């Protein structure tokens, strides 16, 4: 399955340039939106966005680009065909077949954080790590009862390896008896997944 | 527009030969072919714009620089038979759907240099039987023993070039077809009236562009350096 | 803005004087691959992913060229306008729960990077440190600045003082975030 | 890969050529097609994308079959003129083309009055050499060349004297053997029964 590219179109006649093309899909390939971006020093300057349907000069700058490109009909038809050739192609063949489909398990361990006193304040951590997409739920209980109180998670941590990383922690006094427990929901789970910590 | 040097060109097998192009066409984008029957157009090398190259098909045994925006040239360091070809180079846009050419470079890598021959040229007269028959009159031109195959044959009819009633054959034929070192024939006619052939002033000139050794090749034979040069034939109206 | 996914089907990214060029994809915020400009190839994030799916460098190497020359036409129109410093900001956490002992990842999220240029290095008790280091591609923001990853394997020990050391144009003196 | 069928084809004038060419990737989108003509260059003709299946622009059309990825130009009413050799490429998202070997293209125009005659010439500086012309035939018959060396036979060739209004197809043979006569240079070849041998 290949991947196609957003064509940047040639400028008419420290410094950063940027080109970009993005595909917003909504309800996989249902809606689409298309847009092209071109950007100096931080300043988008020129643009093409499938709902306008022609390159508009974002800035003072983009002017000389926006009207020469849409003039051009090789390059404005080749820039609009992108929606297809570009994004609808690419979320159906290597997308659907990748990111798409990655399913990537979490894993759940219980941690206690300083070291254990019958009777006396703590705080366990649920560490959920390596795991995708994203969408998640995760819950401690004790005894059975969820809690809602003394508990604490940290947003999403995006690893930059295409895996996710959440914290979550729990204040409580650990009783002779007691079992808490951790519970996690993640779609790549036939069945939600619980680790219990024994008091 | 792109333009190709040079046009014709005979090389040694180990010498240099460096082919370059000009383009005018403000385009980025130049690609170097090469063309030979039962391969059609093969890309060599190719570059997006000045300082950078990227390898086309077939780079083996081909060096590219891309100095400017405007200059392409192919490199062969070391050159060998197997590059014997028709070169072409090509401009064009980013993404562009339309690629230009140049005209065309033939080159011939040979081994021994002692091959090389300019043409024999000489014009038959027409027959008084073709004459008296059909009232036209054919002459007909045969370039002969000619290698390598980078000849231009033209017709001349009272110091003007003609087109009209001229057909030339499509390419030479091998004198010796069983040796990969034949020299060329090619043959040409031209088709008057009678009513002109008969006329004793006018004169009939055929032409053959022949592409061979540079005035600067070194020459340690017995024969008369075979360079590039016209040779021709000439019959008088009767 | 909204959308349920959305991939940035080619970024490129070029930078002047010194000839940088970066050219990249994206999708939901995670890099699939960038092509490198000097080896001329496709380098997946992901192995699993580019044996399943495929890009012609080339596509990126035009691209490339083409913002290389778009840069240049930039340049002269602005009159010259240089790029601003910003002052990046840096993160430090481990890939896994930190168990002594037991090899891990530390990891340093540099963010608000811009112009694109930056060292990142690791230092353990105030020596550098190189262990299987690894770096991301800039990643991009909505503000167009970028924020990119550095990696490191490591052992646990309550003997040891990890920092990340970032050095940029933005910044007067080196900031190390502490772990 | 892009492959063209056939190697050569010769085709009456007035009548339709049909070049074929056949791709191997299915990603191929854009199918331009070159014409060249003997000393020149390629030169852009006629092209088409995939998303269409069919692209006139007068006598030239190209027919286009994504299913079995294969493509086809049609050079209608054809002419002496459009001899040359047409070149099949392909692109994928805008990169550079891959041609085919190509397809040379040989037009035959028709003869009003054929009258076949092979006439010998002689030379006109040195009367012991000699030719042989095979001339004013149909362009249906076929000039082979010799069964053996000594002995040279050219193609057929047609000239036309614009002055008047008028074709003709001939062909040369010569030699160096001084038993070589001109009525049987061409005994190899058909030759009609009607042809004329002066002398």
């Amino acid at each position: 399955f290949e991947a196609q590219k957003a064509k940047a179109n040639k400028a008419v006649d420290h410094f950063v340039y940027q080109f970009m093309g993005e595909c917003y899909f909504t309800n996989g390939t249902q809606r689409i939106r298309y847009v092209t971006r071109y950007i100096y020093n931080r300043e988008e300057y020129v643009r093409y966005d499938s709902d306008v349907g022609e390159h508009r000069a974002v800035t003072e700058l983009g002017r000389p680009d926006a009207e020469y490109w849409n003039s051009q009909p090789e390059i404005l038809e080749r820039t609009r065909a992108e929606l297809d050739t570009v994004c609808r192609h690419n979320y159906e063949g290597p997308e659907t077949h990748t990111s798409l489909r990655r399913l990537e398990q979490p894993n759940v361990v219980i941690s206690l954080s300083r070291t254990e006193a019958l009777n006396h304040h703590n705080t366990l951590v649920c560490s959920v790590t390596d795991f995708y997409p994203a969408k998640i739920k995760v819950r401690w209980f004790r005894n059975g009862q969820e809690e809602t109180v003394g508990v604490s998670s940290t947003q999403l941590i995006r690893n930059g390896d295409w895996t996710f990383q959440v914290l979550v922690m729990l204040e409580m006094t650990p009783r002779r008896g007691e079992v808490y427990t951790c519970h996690v929901e993640h779609p790549s789970l036939k069945s939600p997944i619980t680790v219990e910590w024994r008091a | 527009a792109v333009t190709q040097s040079p046009r014709n060109k005979v090389a040694v097998t180990g010498g240099k030969v460096t082919l370059s192009c000009n383009q005018t066409n403000n385009h980025n984008n130049m690609y170097w072919y090469r063309q030979d029957t039962g391969h059609g157009l093969r890309l060599i090398h190719y570059s997006y714009g000045a300082g950078s190259t990227e390898k086309g098909d077939i780079p083996d045994g081909y060096k590219a620089s891309r100095p400017s925006q405007e200059n392409f040239s192919l490199i062969l360091e070391l050159a060998t038979p197997s590059q014997t070809s028709v070169y072409f180079c090509a401009s064009g846009d980013f993404w562009g759907d339309t690629l230009y050419f140049g005209a065309g470079t033939r080159l011939s890598v040979l081994e021994d240099l002692k091959n090389v021959f300019p043409p024999e040229v000489a014009v038959f007269e027409p027959s008084e039987a073709e004459i008296s028959h059909t009232q036209k009159a054919t002459l007909v031109c045969l370039a002969t023993g000619f290698y390598p195959d980078h000849v231009e044959l033209s017709w001349w009819v009272n110091g003007k070039e003609v087109h009209s009633g001229v057909c030339t054959d499509p390419q030479p034929l091998k004198e010796q077809p069983a040796l990969n070192d034949s020299r060329y024939a090619l043959s040409s006619r031209l088709r008057v009236s009678a009513t002109f052939w008969q006329n004793p002033r006018n004169h009939f000139r055929c032409q053959v562009q022949f592409y061979g050794l540079s005035e600067n090749d070194e020459w340690t034979q017995d024969r008369a350096k075979p360079v590039t040069q016209i040779v021709s034939a000439e019959a008088w109206g009767r | 803005i909204e959308a349920d996914h959305v991939g940035t089907y080619g970024i490129s990214v070029y930078q002047s004087p010194g000839d940088i060029g970066q050219y990249t994809f994206e999708f939901d915020g995670d890099e699939l691959f960038y092509v490198d400009l000097d080896k001329k190839e496709t380098v997946w994030m992901l192995p699993e992913f580019g044996q399943l799916a495929s890009f012609d460098p080339q596509g990126g190497l035009q691209n490339i060229a083409v913002v290389k020359h778009n840069l240049g036409v930039l340049t002269k129109r602005s009159n010259s306008t240089p790029a601003t410093n910003e002052a990046p900001q840096a993160t430090v956490f481990p890939k896994s729960p930190v168990l002594l002992g037991q090899p891990n990842t530390l990891i340093c999220f540099v963010d608000n990077i811009f112009p694109p240029v930056i060292n990142i290095t690791w230092l353990r008790n105030s020596k550098s440190v190189a262990d299987g280091v690894y770096e991301t591609s800039f990643f991009v923001n909505r503000d167009y600045s970028f924020h990119k990853l550095s990696y490191l394997t490591f052992i646990p020990s309550d003997d040891d003082i990890y920092d990340c050391k970032v050095e940029h144009w933005g910044l007067e003196e080196p900031v190390l975030k502490h772990w | 890969q892009v492959r063209q069928s056939p190697q050569s084809l010769t085709v009456w004038e007035g009548e339709t050529a049909i070049l074929n060419c056949s791709y191997e990737n299915s990603a191929f989108d854009y199918f331009p097609w070159y014409q060249q003509f003997p000393g020149e260059g390629p030169a852009l003709l006629i092209a088409i994308r995939s998303v269409s299946d069919k692209k006139e622009d007068g006598r030239f059309t190209i027919f286009f079959n994504k299913r079995e990825k294969k493509l086809s130009l049609h050079i209608t009413d054809s002419q002496p003129g459009d001899s040359a050799t047409y070149f099949c490429a392909a692109s994928k998202g805008a990169d550079r083309l891959t041609f085919g070997k190509g397809t040379q293209l040989i037009i035959q125009p028709y003869i009003q009055n054929p009258d076949p005659a092979v006439y010998q010439l002689r030379d006109s500086k040195s009367s012991d050499k000699s030719v042989c012309l095979f001339t004013d035939f149909d362009s249906q018959t076929n000039v082979s060349q010799s069964k053996d060396s000594d002995v040279y036979i050219t193609d057929k060739c047609v000239l036309d004297m614009r002055s008047m209004d008028f074709k003709s197809n001939s062909a040369v043979a010569w030699s160096n053997k001084s038993d070589f006569a001109c009525a049987n240079a061409f005994n190899n070849s058909i030759i009609p029964e009607d042809t004329f041998f002066p002398s």
